[PDB]
């Protein structure tokens, strides 16, 4: 029944004391932390509390949107020779730092998916060329799909994959996605293989990258500009920003506390020292 | 099917015929079939830290010695 | 009244009893004791093995010796217990399975003897590689050590060798072999085997994982991670040296999805 | 700084075949993409595009023929060149990109390259 | 969730079957949870200001002497 | 139960008067004001009060909004050497002095903060180029946060700041923010210091500025433009306004008459003379 | 049943709290515990000042030595006390005060050290001096060395400088100081801090004048005589040392009689 | 009118360290980010800024070597130059600007800067 914006406990009015009760002196091999407040320890008032937790609930804490990716575009001379202008992208929030930290305080999370693009243009060499405003196709691939190979074959007609065709200058798009894990919850880690090596094969059919399942494979996110070649060259970038909404999260973890190495838990040498320098007995 | 739920005002209006006082409400619709679409209710609940911090199987008391 | 303390405890599953003079009470793992897979959460329809008593009892894994030179070591589960006794066997033959954990680490000394170690369960306990020039690269098998476990290290040493690589976790004890730091580390479940104290910690771990039942053989549900909070230290002795030995017993397993034997390559 | 290196080329005859080697001296958390590229004259070409596993893109010229790779753990990538011809000679070169699965001679470095020479008859 | 509250008139239309006269209210509906996000309600209070004009301990009769 | 809207009081009729009742006379030493309507000391005949003081409310007082400050932008030749474009200003009101001085009639505040934003961008060098439409991003970074460093660097991804992404021609911008201070009250002025300096100290380590503290820093609002570079020139201004709403004052004094001179009370020699030249005896 | 013992207490007072794993319960002196002056027993007519907090918590004096020669030791309450936050000012401001106290003196050892010390809180402790030529004539210089506190002695040595007598006490131990002997001195309200028992006293005193309110500058109520019963030894060591300290915290103090500061000539 | 001054300019050898400061003639009621240029050819660089505190910018050539600070009161700058090279020869200026972090060649006014010659060996 407690909210998350529910007040806090008041603080009771508390007199000296010379008792066998003995709140200050714990013992921390139990693994408990001993709950005390400050009327445990020294004489209080009593005093009306009327602050609340509301901005540290889990859904307030991830209530911010954040960058994953940054996807561009490019025009040549005229084709010369190139006809392959289109960016594909493997949908991971393991590229950034940000956001990635943020979901690492727990092991395990669900959550409906909020995304949303922000585009932006612009021009090249220097001329008098005027381009029409143009039109984006950002359309989803999910794992199996057929991922475009040409600027315009066959794949860009979209019958079943989800798309969004942005037109410039106009709100950024966005979307919502529901809870998509092919488990009762997204593992923020896995401790292990996808693959177990067998005796009566060889080391290459059994091996695989510790820590990659399909857990996590959530398929691409193909983009490109719709409109025709122009004779001048734009170059385009869209950055998506991911909220997660209607969040719930397992098992607390300690934060990463170095720099971010990879997709996995691996770290860098040289990045090894988080800690300063300050002596013992300076405040 | 209107969902009308109160707001925790912090600042107040000088003001208790309108605004600041009697009990300030907000309204929301839903206007898509899929759940998630959804925006967040924010109207969340909050738990015992017990399972984190006093994680024993005998209970805590306190006021007792810890190991007895 | 009678005498009952949270020091003296008689822990017994199975055939086995292990019985503790000196206790720090005992921790079950986020307040949940283990169970068995509910229907409303059930998943693989075939019927369940439950090998129950055959299974459910306490193995003990061989001895490590600390000294003051020791830097931790770490374990994994199912993995330490892959091959004891009719637990391994069940989980060898069966594609799915899920357990529970008691681990009980015992390490005594003297009223003058010091040190403190601390015991902790990690869900998930990914660690980092030895490679600076590839990552997630670690080996089945050298990501699983079986009864002998792994140990931390004070240095990180990266593996030069591009020839050949070693392909093994290099994990660095202030950073709790995962890049976070120690100190944080009480946020998992855990107790402290402070010398002075106790002799020994006992650790009731539910099965913890993103589905209901999962692989045993291609993931490790919990991670034992040893560390000396404080080093090791005897009157005025150089060389001191007391032995920790971990008995582990795993609790409300069921297995789905018989088949033949894996055979897994461990070297 | 970062590096790359390219190695395995070398003089063949007319439909015979290489594989072109290219490492990062350590490994890069951001680099993804991997490309090769050749040249001859004044003008570079691109030769095939890898991200990390396993779309492959390819030319109109080295498809059927070329066939790209790289492993998913370590940065770096190969180029298999098979049916070559006296068209092929050329230096060719490595370059890692970060989500960009198109291609453009718009990198920033560039290595030094690895030449192939061809022999007709 | 509605709130519906009256406005002060002041230029009347020539009308009394549907403006000036039979009180004209108007609408308001708050769409967001937080109350910062409100819009000004401006039905607000007054006060006595003696708080500042007769701040004086024994109280002012303005028919008396002021010093007595 | 008055309301701002609510009618004055009426005049009552009063006659001719010859009593021991002295309501002309008064002694101000006393620190009150004599509380007098017209009857007391003329005849005066019956008034049926019409007018309010609705707009005089404080909540009406300051329903304006108000400019703050300026931001700017600028592109130079090509890189050459420069990649730090991008504004960033100290949230204060303390810039200008049009709003600061409304805000000055009292002592302390609360009140919620709407700001909106006016977003205006030209050329530079006459030429034949042309941009496209710009998108900026807004980044309020709470003291504490670390601060952009290059125009493209982390901090740009806002994982847990507060950003508003604003599409050029479109409607300017606005956000709403609670009454954010940690004190129960803004303090419009502070008759103190941050340091009390002590004596086993150096007089460098106490030291602090007079009526300065923590209570008035919110941090900084970081703008840039978020499309990438252009070969022509374009440059940008962000005028910032302020709406104080939902607000209550308290303890009023006497309006600043002399030019503003800094973030203090503070007052500069030549600007001292407020008032104009009247004789005593010219109407 | 929950555990709780004579020997594990805790003690708070104001701001300040003090834990005790080894204690020998504790003691109230003659039965009262401390109070304010009650109505029917006032005496000067203004309204008292009552610091409460500010003054009714514990501080700790300086630490002293105990070693095999140590002869005792001795502190006058509230002179001890008089430099001691507000207690002190509020002490100086008034002509009138009075105050109970809550001594705890402490001192720890090893299950190999041995001794005994006697904790004694005697009222109105009057000490004898050091001349053989004039009566009462100690110094207040002397009569009150503040947090410092004094010394007993083993034998007594007669002032013979008649030209600048040194005019101090001369407290010889065997004789409590004051001409009584010392095996007697359990007739006061006390505790004995022996070493394989316990670790500290507590000794709460209220209190005690045949007046209801007396001033606090010229005379002390309690006095607090620390004597070795048996002497300090430690394993086969000739010269062990273990320290004592003190933390008293005055209880229920009221002053009366406000004025400008006394400044004592303490020199 | 407005007027800044530069100060604690001369002559030193190689790996040497400097001091520059700058002050208003009055106090401005409106600047409050200040800068340093500098040049020698006949093109001016941007060296830091620093608005009043304690954000300070560098440039990718002064960064770890230079430092700014500057009074949060007062309205003047200074510039903490070490480990000096033999390129960072040349006449340094002091400029008052508004709230802007950036930097860029576009101030109204211009004082008189102060020179700064580094010996080679
Ligand atoms: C275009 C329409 C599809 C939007 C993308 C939805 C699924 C992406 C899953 C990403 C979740 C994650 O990596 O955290
Ligand atoms: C961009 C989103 C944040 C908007 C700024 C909110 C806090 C600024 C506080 C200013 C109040 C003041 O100085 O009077």
């Amino acid at each position: 029944a407690a909210t998350s914006r529910d007040a806090l406990p008041n603080t009771e009015a508390s007199g000296p004391t010379h008792s066998k009760e003995i709140p200050a002196l714990t013992a921390v091999e139990t693994g408990a932390t001993n709950p005390l407040v400050p009327s445990d320890t020294v004489q209080t008032r009593h005093v009306v509390q009327h602050r609340s937790r509301s901005e540290s609930s889990i859904e307030s804490f991830f209530a911010r949107g954040a960058c994953v990716t940054i996807m561009t575009v490019d025009n040549p001379a005229s084709t010369t020779n190139k006809d392959k202008l289109f960016a594909v992208w493997k949908i991971t929030y393991k590229d950034t730092v940000q956001l990635r930290r943020k979901l690492e305080f727990f092991t395990y999370s669900r959550f409906d998916m909020e995304l949303t693009f922000v585009v932006t243009a612009n021009f090249t060499e220097t001329n008098n060329g005027h381009a029409l405003n143009q039109v984006y196709q950002i359309m989803y691939v999910p794992p199996g799909a057929p991922v475009p190979e040409k600027w315009d074959d066959y794949t860009w007609q979209t019958s079943s994959n989800p798309s969004i065709f942005y037109t410039y200058g106009t709100a950024p798009a966005r979307i919502s996605v529901p809870y998509v894990g092919i488990s009762n919850a997204y593992s923020h880690f896995y401790d292990g293989f996808s693959k177990v090596p067998l005796k009566d094969q060889s080391a290459a059919l059994g091996d695989s990258l510790y820590g990659a399942a399909s857990l996590n494979d959530f398929g691409i996110l193909a983009v490109r500009v719709v409109n025709d070649h122009n004779p001048t060259k734009v170059t385009s970038k869209i950055r998506v920003y991911l909220k997660p909404k209607h969040i719930r999260v397992w098992c607390p973890r300690p934060p990463r506390a170095v720099a971010y190495y990879g997709p996995g838990v691996d770290y860098k040498d040289g990045t090894l020292t988080p800690l300063s320098t300050k002596d013992l007995t300076t405040y | 099917g209107a969902q009308v739920s109160s707001q925790k005002v912090g600042a107040h209006e000088n003001s208790n015929r309108a605004y600041g006082g009697s009990t300030i409400n907000y309204t929301t619709i839903n206007y898509y079939r899929d759940s998630a679409s959804n925006a967040a209710s924010k109207q969340d609940f909050s738990q015992d830290p017990s399972k984190f911090t006093e994680p024993i199987k005998d209970v805590l008391i306190k006021t007792a010695p810890m190991l007895n | 009244a009678c005498g009952y303390s949270d020091r003296v405890l008689q822990l017994t599953l199975g055939n086995s009893t292990i019985t503790t003079q000196e206790a720090a009470n005992s921790v079950v793992a986020y307040g949940r004791w283990p169970e068995y897979l509910r229907d409303s959460e059930a998943n693989p329809v075939d019927q369940p093995t439950e090998p129950d008593v055959a299974a459910c009892r306490f193995y003990t894994l061989d001895t490590v010796s600390w000294t003051k030179e020791s830097r931790g070591w770490w374990w994994k589960l199912p993995d330490a217990l892959r091959d004891m006794g009719l637990f391994g066997q069940n989980m060898y033959y069966h594609y799915l399975g899920r357990s529970g954990y008691t681990v009980h680490v015992q390490c005594n000394a003297s009223k003058f003897h010091q040190g403190a170690l601390g015991v902790f369960a990690v869900p998930e306990m990914c660690l980092a590689g030895d490679s600076n020039t590839t990552t997630m690269h670690t080996s089945y098998q050298n990501a699983n050590p079986g009864e002998k476990g792994g140990t931390f290290t004070g240095t990180f040493t990266p593996d030069n060798n591009q020839t050949s690589p070693a392909r093994r976790f290099c994990p660095v004890d202030y950073l709790l072999g995962n890049g976070t730091l120690l100190g944080n580390a009480f946020v998992f479940p855990h107790q402290i085997i402070n010398l002075r104290t106790n002799n020994c910690a006992t650790l009731v771990l539910p099965y913890v994982n993103s589905l209901s039942i999962d692989s045993m053989v291609k993931h490790n549900n919990w991670g034992i991670a040893i560390l000396p909070l404080a080093p090791l230290n005897f009157a005025s002795e150089s060389s001191p040296e007391i032995p920790i030995t971990l008995t582990i017993a795993p609790m409300c397993c069921e297995f789905n999805g018989l088949r033949n034997i894996t055979l897994p390559r461990l070297q | 700084q970062v590096q790359l290196q390219e190695s395995g080329g070398g003089s063949v005859q007319a439909g015979g075949s290489l594989r072109l080697s290219c490492a990062a001296s350590e490994y890069i958390p951001s680099a993804n993409c991997m490309r090769w590229f050749r040249q001859a004259p004044k003008e570079r070409e691109w030769v095939a595009s890898v991200l990390r596993g396993g779309y492959t893109w390819h030319a109109d010229s080295v498809k059927g023929r070329f066939t790209i790779s790289g492993d998913n753990a370590k940065t770096a990538a190969y180029l298999q060149m098979n049916s070559l011809k006296p068209e092929d000679t050329a230096i060719y070169y490595c370059a890692y990109s970060n989500t960009c699965p198109g291609a453009s001679a718009d990198f920033r470095s560039w290595g030094q390259g690895t030449q192939v020479t061809v022999s007709s008859h």
